[PDB]
């Protein structure tokens, strides 16, 4: 119906859920035999991870022995994220200039490609992030079923479209369309409940 | 830090993927000890058999000095 | 030609139910058997042998 | 989330004390209400996809939103609306189950107006939808059963609206 | 609540009610008469259950109670049978609700962090509720001393 | 994993026809065994610490394990052995569930004699703790279902020597 | 985050200069201030769980805060509040290291205030959770100690109300 | 040792190194010498340290050796100084190491599950190594009870 | 507001030049469109009550928002409903007009999609009787005139969902 | 705003129908209540200031509250509370003549959480001073007038809540 | 404060300061040395200075502690006294302050309705800092006296 004008032909042309989730590469490293391969998928681990490439930000590559190793095929590539996790510049970058909801926010981010999906969720990781630090942190956030079931040990971790929970896919949104450092407020603060129990 | 390594063959069992999946079916891969637990009871759950497994890094029976 | 004087203690709270002065009372009506204090000196028990082993 | 009895049990747990006479009326009201939820969602459990069909068959086909450039159109958006609809129709059946609208501000509507908002997809168009499924859903069950459904689907309504 | 758990379920699965999460709704729903009885013979011995049991409690460990221990004092036994009041009344609610979801949400998640932050030995908390479990199963029927014992079996489970 | 019952459809399935009267049977007898199997699990659920907490009591306290020199010194050691025994109990519990011995199998026993050798952990040491562990439950849930209890049990030890 | 030694060094740095003799008697501040700070960190470290123990049992307990209806109600809500007095007191130790309040301001106090309000947290309740926290480290590490911790502790109470 | 956790930050950045720890290292093996000092000290004076601050322990807290707690008779309070001069030799490794990683790799990482298996007051075991720093503050040259008592101190805030 | 001519001359002050040739050609094509807009102008304003009349008569009558509770019941809400549709026209005509749509999000689309959800207006209702009014216009002035009533009309559809 | 005849009508307006019997007996259970709120106006009316002097005489004297460092300190901020129990008072009066709570709903409870959060306005007194107006109504104007004051006073109160 | 007061003037006015004013919180930061000394000797003769304005409205207005009256019981007299002294700590503030701004922003706005709501003559307590104002002039230094009076005097206009 209509004429159909320009300015709303512009509209809808971008109308649903951007075209990202299909215009994007999965990074699986097939074989560790073409080292070309092997380098495509560090670097795409170290711009999932660290949202950019690391090279303003280091004196030389301190993650050279993960890339031996994962070159050398001991290692897997869910072994390579977990070494990126648990590192001085992942804490430099991601855990020393936010609180510990943001570290929470920015960590699913990264590594589960996801906003976190309840306050279940957030108060699990906040008490790993009192008790034992970040390292056991990315470790249990990195080794829990979610991460296997969507990733595997092969595939760099991307950046997801989810459907369910409710508000899981707005928050994913709204934390993955602002870029790195635009602001330090929390898109996930905490989920209000509905009822409070006492 | 006294790690382990594996070798162990994960089957899928509800999706037939049809790119390449060796890398993650059969695989030998180093697995750090506070993480090896976790890892094999993941490993269990899913449905994977723990073909061989050994302390390739550190000594068996220390007491101090693990780290 | 009586004249009410209030008080400088206001009216007490209502006892609740988290508020455990409800069974200080029920406490006292149990009245729980401490245990008489323990009269050892602990210098002359030997630590190589009076630790059991089995 | 929160049912009736959960309600109740909350309701008593605020104020610290135990479950008196009337807090044992509204658990036999939720026990006789309790027959008619099963049934109810025994019907729509197995009649689901039928009422979504005659849902966006009455209230979104041959329109302006399904003619070409628009939300319903591009057939992963129409698969995405029907996963919708079966999605709120899924989450209405488990609040009638449960007698209490929590389920339903809590695992549908929160964040719901700015993801609708920023998919840009039509608010009062899905409201209508949301209305279809309830006269088609009254229309199957019943009156009293339908009712429920339909204070649990407006209830759906008003939140997106 | 079962209905809340068998949503919870479903919820996760991605589905509706299965039949046999539906007809145990069903079967709670009609025999929620007996577990309501089973609540109020709970709530009219409420008193009795709590005296009895910090009774035996108190005989089989009075190191709780000893100079040195967490509750010496009258006040602090008044916070002891709080507290048993506190886990009596999640047995109820746990009772009624037909899951042991309230007892976790209440009085479950976070205890031998309480715990542990006031001195509280937990194991005399477990040997507190298994008293009270073991008085009410001695003034209730059988069948309702079961009913009743399944979820004091959970909180004792759970405490230890 | 596998229980009973999928054991029954698996063993029917491998050589491809229907229930005859002995997977019937068998089915009945699991049917009539699982009252005792929840009363026995929700036994052993109640009293998983202490059931533990003897068994290492009278098998390993105050010997030679628990001694300097010992694979069970230091609290680091201590808490990875108690964690152990809990995760024993608790998946040789699931298999008194299952009345089926495929979950030992498959999330106890793959990886763990060949992770116990790497580590040095006494073979008979982690027997005699579970055999303590059997008499513990045996006493504490009865004889009639510690029988298969126990038969769980010598399973993971039979598996583990 | 930055500490006071290099806020002067920042601040020599931003102006492009080397270090004059406001930063040589502001570094002769901090090195006088030294001793005192890495003790009083020793003795927070060292009875750390004691100041928020007997905080929680001076300003938290026996209140209508913890009895039911209140937020510390629940074991729960009361494990998240030690853990948030945790929190709090390992901040303020580490801003008390430091000698400058931007761990304070740069790790706990964005976004506070908004998820205390989204949860419900009472801020007058952790408002004087604090001032107990201040009570007990000031009666526990001395006068200037206790009254620069003080000094940090209500950063902290003006920042979060 | 502190060279072992510097090693271990220089292999965690991937670099050499830093001349802060350097010299760091330097000022560890010059005072090495007061370090083994005090160990020896320590060691000749275990059984008297061990045995004070027991007795003192149970002037604090006397459920612990009271009929119905962990500690009741001479075998269990036997075997409770055996654990305070566990943690007396724990304390003279992490002086004569320079660090505490020996003492929380030897005693201080699953010691809750530990004394949770076994029923043990954990505050009470802290207050039983707050009187072992005293006695050993008492019986020590003052400019070393500084330096030994840190290192008890770091096993009062992780026990308690 | 603005309007085409206005646009031309902010455009050339935000680069801080003058009007160079495309600026001037800008302008003569204004010019020559302006004729057409000053009859459309004309002609709405001289039917402008018609539009509205068979845009309602067409889009809204006989509904759900119609029978009583609705929106479009109570007459002094069904005449606010006709004043903000002769509101919208007379903006469209002004926008049209001017040739710029700034005067929609400066004098109508400010704050209109707040107003119509806190007053409980059907947005899709509102939408589709804006398509009506376009509908009708474009019937009434022609498709070339209609062509900048489509847009503007469908401006305030874009803006108002 | 709407009284409780209002309300019937404008729900069998949005109903869209005549007035049932349920209508006529809610009417005349309304006519049959109007004497008794008349009595109970006229004697609320009289002993206004009288209520709220011996409501927060025995509710908030001499206590925390009034003390310094309460919110009941200082003349302005005392006669800013009288002003609200006079409020609180007076609508409950006017909510008592219409048999409905809307007047509360739009006019006393809108703002009134957040407003009182804003200036630290203490909640639960400011409930149990609402329980001491209703103890001396129910007092002074009998039990049944004084039944319907206690119901939206404690309505008051659940929204205060 | 009297600069608080000259600045929402100012601010009001939509102006700098006029230098009048600027010299007379000049003049106020010359002259406040004695008006600290008000302060210190009112702060430390209140007791006396209350006690003689309370024992001189009790001889002068025995209505007020009659039978039937608000100040009749000894409970209602301490309350009164109460009262005096949050009147003389309120021109404490205000002779610090330099103005009449603490006292009206604390002590007078409103206490026509708290007064009434309480049902005690305003006359009455204007009386009783009347008093405390005269005995004031008897007990401090004539000079002092006259800002002290003066502040007095605004207040007994300002509540009667
Ligand atoms: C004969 C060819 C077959 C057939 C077709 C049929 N389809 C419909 C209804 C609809 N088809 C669509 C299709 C699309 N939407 C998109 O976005 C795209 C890709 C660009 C397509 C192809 C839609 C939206 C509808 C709904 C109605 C509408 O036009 O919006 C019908 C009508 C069903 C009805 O009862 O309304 C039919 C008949 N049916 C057959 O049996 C043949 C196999
Ligand atoms: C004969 C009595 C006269 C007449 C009437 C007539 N009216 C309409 C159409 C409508 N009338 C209304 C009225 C109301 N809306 C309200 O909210 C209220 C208050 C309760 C009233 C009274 C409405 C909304 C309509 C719109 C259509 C509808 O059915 O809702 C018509 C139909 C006109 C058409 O072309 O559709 C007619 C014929 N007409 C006459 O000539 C007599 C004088
Ligand atoms: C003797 C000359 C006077 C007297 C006084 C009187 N006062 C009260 C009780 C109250 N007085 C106050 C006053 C204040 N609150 C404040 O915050 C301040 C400073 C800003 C003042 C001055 C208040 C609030 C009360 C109520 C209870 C309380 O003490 O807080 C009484 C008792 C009245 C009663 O009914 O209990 C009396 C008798 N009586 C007089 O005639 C002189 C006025
Ligand atoms: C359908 C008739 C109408 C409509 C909607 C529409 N929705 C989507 C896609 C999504 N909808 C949601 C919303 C939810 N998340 C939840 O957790 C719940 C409750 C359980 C809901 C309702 C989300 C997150 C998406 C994005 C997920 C996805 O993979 O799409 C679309 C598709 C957009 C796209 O580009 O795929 C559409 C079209 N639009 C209409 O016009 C109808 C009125
Ligand atoms: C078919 C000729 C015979 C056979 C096949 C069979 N294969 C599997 C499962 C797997 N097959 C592979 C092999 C590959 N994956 C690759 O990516 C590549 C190179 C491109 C090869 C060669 C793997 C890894 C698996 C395991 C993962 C999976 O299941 O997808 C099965 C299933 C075994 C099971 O039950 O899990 C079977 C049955 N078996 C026959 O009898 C045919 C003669
Ligand atoms: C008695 C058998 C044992 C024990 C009791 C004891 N408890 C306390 C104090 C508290 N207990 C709680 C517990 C709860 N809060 C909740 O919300 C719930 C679930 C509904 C529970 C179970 C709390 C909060 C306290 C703190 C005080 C308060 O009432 O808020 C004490 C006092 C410790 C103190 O230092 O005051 C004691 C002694 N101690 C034993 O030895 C028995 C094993
Ligand atoms: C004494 C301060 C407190 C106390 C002690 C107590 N401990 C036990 C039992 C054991 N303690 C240990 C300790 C260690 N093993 C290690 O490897 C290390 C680190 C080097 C430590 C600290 C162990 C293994 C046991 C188990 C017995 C055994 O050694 O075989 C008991 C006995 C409890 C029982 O037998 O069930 C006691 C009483 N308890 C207190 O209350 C004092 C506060
Ligand atoms: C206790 C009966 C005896 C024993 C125990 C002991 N275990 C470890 C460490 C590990 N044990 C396992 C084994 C398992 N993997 C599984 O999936 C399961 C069942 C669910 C089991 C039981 C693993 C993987 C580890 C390493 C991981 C970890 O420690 O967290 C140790 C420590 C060895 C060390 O050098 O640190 C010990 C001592 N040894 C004995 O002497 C007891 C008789
Ligand atoms: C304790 C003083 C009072 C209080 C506490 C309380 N806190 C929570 C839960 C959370 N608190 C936080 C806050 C932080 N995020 C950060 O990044 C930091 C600094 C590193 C802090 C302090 C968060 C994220 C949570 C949620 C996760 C969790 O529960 O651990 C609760 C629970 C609320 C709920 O039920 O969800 C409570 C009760 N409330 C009081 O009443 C005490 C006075
Ligand atoms: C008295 C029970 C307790 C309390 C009262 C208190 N209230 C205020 C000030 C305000 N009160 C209101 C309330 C309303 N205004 C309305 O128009 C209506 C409905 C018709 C209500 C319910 C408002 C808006 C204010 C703010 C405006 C004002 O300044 O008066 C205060 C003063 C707070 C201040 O900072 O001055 C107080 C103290 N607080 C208590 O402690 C008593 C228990």
């Amino acid at each position: 119906s209509a004429i159909r004008t320009e300015p709303e032909i512009a509209y809808r042309s971008n109308q649903g859920v951007t075209r990202q989730r299909q215009q994007t590469k999965v990074f699986k490293l097939v074989s560790t035999y073409d080292k070309v391969a092997v380098k495509n998928a560090i670097r795409a681990a170290y711009r999932q991870v660290f949202e950019r490439d690391l090279e303003p930000y280091i004196i030389n590559s301190e993650f050279t022995a993960l890339e031996s190793k994962l070159s050398n095929n001991e290692i897997n590539v869910k072994e390579f994220i977990e070494g990126l996790g648990t590192s001085e510049l992942y804490m430099k970058e991601f855990y020393a200039p936010y609180p510990n909801t943001k570290v929470i926010e920015m960590g699913t981010k990264h590594f589960l490609g996801r906003a976190p999906l309840n306050q279940k969720e957030i108060q699990q990781y906040n008490q790993i992030l009192a008790s034992q630090g970040l390292k056991a942190f990315i470790g249990a956030m990195v080794n829990g079923m979610e991460y296997l079931q969507t990733f595997g040990e092969d595939t760099v971790p991307y950046r997801r479209f989810p459907t369910l929970p409710a508000a899981n896919f707005p928050n994913t949104e709204r934390l993955y369309n602002k870029l790195t450092k635009q602001d330090k407020e929390l898109v996930v603060p905490s989920f209000t409940p509905v009822v409070k129990v006492g | 830090m006294r790690m382990f390594r594996i070798t162990a063959c994960v089957p899928s069992q509800t999706r037939i993927r049809t790119q390449r999946e060796l890398q993650n079916t059969y695989f030998t891969k180093l697995v750090p000890y506070d993480n090896w637990f976790r890892e094999q009871q993941r490993i269990m759950k899913m449905g994977g058999k723990i073909v061989k497994v050994e302390l390739a890094t550190g000594r068996p029976g220390t007491n101090a000095g693990l780290a | 030609w009586q004249n009410e004087v209030r008080r400088f203690i206001p009216q007490e709270k209502k006892l609740t139910a988290g508020n455990p002065m409800n069974f200080l009372g029920m406490a006292r009506s149990i009245n729980p058997a401490a245990n008489t204090i323990p009269k050892v000196s602990a210098q002359n028990i030997n630590i190589e042998a009076s630790v059991p082993r089995r | 989330m929160q049912d009736a009895i959960t309600a109740v049990i909350n309701s008593a747990d605020v104020q610290g004390k135990y479950l008196d006479g009337a807090a044992m009326d509204k658990l036999k009201s939720y026990f006789a209400s309790g027959e008619l939820r099963v049934r109810a969602a025994s019907v729509i459990s197995a009649n689901a996809a039928t009422i979504v069909k005659e849902a966006v068959a009455k209230s979104l086909l041959y329109s302006d939103v399904t003619r070409p450039g628009g939300n319903m159109y591009t057939t992963r958006r129409y698969a995405a609306c029907i996963r919708d609809l079966d999605y709120y129709l899924r989450y209405a059946t488990y609040a009638m189950l449960a007698g209490d609208a929590s389920i339903l501000d809590e695992r549908v509507l929160n964040g719901l107006k700015e993801t609708y908002n920023s998919l840009g997809v039509p608010i009062s168009s899905t409201v209508q939808a949301i209305q279809a499924i309830k006269e088609v859903t009254a229309s199957l069950v019943g009156a009293d059963a339908g009712k429920e459904m339909g204070v649990y689907l407006d209830y759906i309504c008003s939140g997106l609206s | 609540s079962i209905v809340t758990k068998s949503i919870v379920n479903a919820d996760a699965e991605a589905r509706y009610l299965s039949p046999g999460e539906l007809d145990r709704i069903k079967a709670f729903v009609t025999g929620g008469a007996a577990r309501l009885r089973i609540a109020e013979t709970l709530t009219g011995s409420r008193e009795t259950i709590v005296k009895q049991a910090g009774d035996r409690l108190f005989q089989k460990r009075p190191d709780i109670v000893s100079p040195g221990g967490n509750a010496y004092g009258e006040e602090m036994t008044a916070t002891c049978l709080r507290d048993m009041d506190y886990y009596l009344r999640l047995v109820t609610y746990g009772v009624v609700s037909g899951d042991v979801t309230p007892i976790e949400e209440i009085g479950l998640v976070g205890v031998r962090e309480m715990y542990r932050s006031l001195g509280t030995p937990i194991e005399a908390v477990a040997q507190s509720v298994r008293e009270m479990k073991e008085v009410a199963s001695g003034l209730m029927s059988s069948d309702d001393a079961a009913e009743a014992s399944a979820y004091f079996d959970f909180v004792i489970g759970k405490m230890s």
